[PDB]
C-alpha cells in the first residue's frame, strides 16, 4: 500500500 | 486483583488521550465540516497505526504481514475506537468526537442522511450493550489487540507467530473476565459477540464511504478511501 507501505515504517 | 501480563503491557502501549486530541487537533488547522471530519478520521486512523507499530508481537512481524493485517481490520479498529469513546462519554444524548466536540443525536437525526444516521444509531446500541457488560480499559485494550490479529492464518506469511498471538489474547480475556467479572453471564463469549457486531458496522461504514466515493464527496488524498480500495 502507499499510506501503509510508505507511511508505515518508511519514516 | 491479578491481571494478565498481556493486559498490563498493552496498557502501557496506550497513548495519552489529551495527546491524541493535541495531535489530531493540531493536524487540522492546515461541505466545510465534512472535509474536516474526513481529515479527523484519517488522523485517528494513523494514530491507530502508531499504536500498531509500537505493538508487541505485531512489530516483530514482516512488513508483508503487517500490511495485510491492517488492510483487514482498519475499519473495525476505527469504529471500535469511536465506540469505546462513547463508553467513557457515558451520555445518550450526544456522541463524543476524538477532537473533544459533542454532537447531539437530534442534530444528526435531522442533518445526516439515511445511512450515516442509521450507522450512528447502530453504533450507539453497541455502546449501551458494552456499558451493560461493564467494559473496562483492561478488556478494551485486550480487545483491540484481538481485533488486530483476527484473521485467517492462510493469509499470513509468519504462520505460527500469529496463532500464538490469537490464543494468547483469548485466554488473557477469559482469565481477566472469569476472574474479575465473576458476576453472572459469560463475558468472554458475550464480549466476543459485541466484536462480530463491530465487524458488521465496519462493513456498513465501508459501504457509506464507498457511497461518498461514487458520489465524489470524499477528500482527494483521503486515507480511508485508500484502504477501501483493495
Ligand atoms: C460509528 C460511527 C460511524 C459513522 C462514520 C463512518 C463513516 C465515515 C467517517 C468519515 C467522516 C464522517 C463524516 C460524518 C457526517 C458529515 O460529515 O455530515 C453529515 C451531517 O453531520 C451530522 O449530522 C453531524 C456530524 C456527524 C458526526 C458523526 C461522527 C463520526 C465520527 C467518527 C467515526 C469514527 C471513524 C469510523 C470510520 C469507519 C470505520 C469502519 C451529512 O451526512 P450525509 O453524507 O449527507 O448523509
Amino acid at each position: 500500500a502507499q499510506a501503509l507501505a510508505a507511511l508505515l515504517a518508511k519514516a | 486483583s491479578n491481571v494478565p501480563e498481556l493486559m498490563l503491557q498493552l496498557l502501557q502501549l496506550e497513548p495519552d488521550e489529551d495527546q491524541v486530541r493535541a495531535r489530531i487537533l493540531g493536524c487540522l488547522q492546515e461541505p466545510a465540516a465534512f472535509g474536516l471530519l474526513c481529515r479527523m478520521a484519517d488522523q485517528t486512523f494513523i494514530s491507530i497505526v502508531d499504536w500498531a507499530r509500537r505493538c508487541m508481537v505485531f512489530k516483530e512481524l514482516e512488513v508483508a504481514d503487517q500490511m495485510t493485517l491492517l488492510q483487514n481490520c482498519w475499519s473495525e479498529l476505527l469504529v471500535f475506537d469511536h465506540i469505546y469513546r462513547q463508553v467513557q462519554h457515558g451520555k445518550e444524548g450526544s456522541i463524543l468526537l476524538v477532537t473533544g466536540q459533542e454532537v447531539e443525536l437530534t442534530t444528526v437525526a435531522t442533518q445526516a442522511g439515511s445511512l450515516l444516521h442509521s450507522l450512528v444509531l447502530r453504533a450507539q446500541e453497541l455502546v449501551l450493550q458494552l456499558l451493560a457488560l461493564q467494559l473496562d480499559r483492561q478488556e478494551f485494550v485486550c480487545l483491540k489487540f484481538i481485533i488486530l490479529f483476527s484473521l485467517d492464518l492462510k493469509f499470513l506469511n509468519n504462520h505460527i507467530l500469529v496463532k500464538d498471538a490469537q490464543e494468547k489474547a483469548n485466554a488473557a480475556l477469559l482469565d481477566y473476565t472469569l476472574c474479575h467479572y465473576p458476576h453472572c453471564g459469560d463475558k468472554f463469549q458475550q464480549l466476543l459477540l459485541c466484536l462480530v457486531e463491530v465487524r458488521a458496522l465496519s462493513m456498513q461504514a465501508k459501504e457509506y464511504l464507498y457511497h461518498k466515493h461514487l458520489g465524489n464527496e470524499m477528500p482527494r488524498n483521503n486515507l480511508l478511501i485508500e484502504m477501501l480500495q483493495a
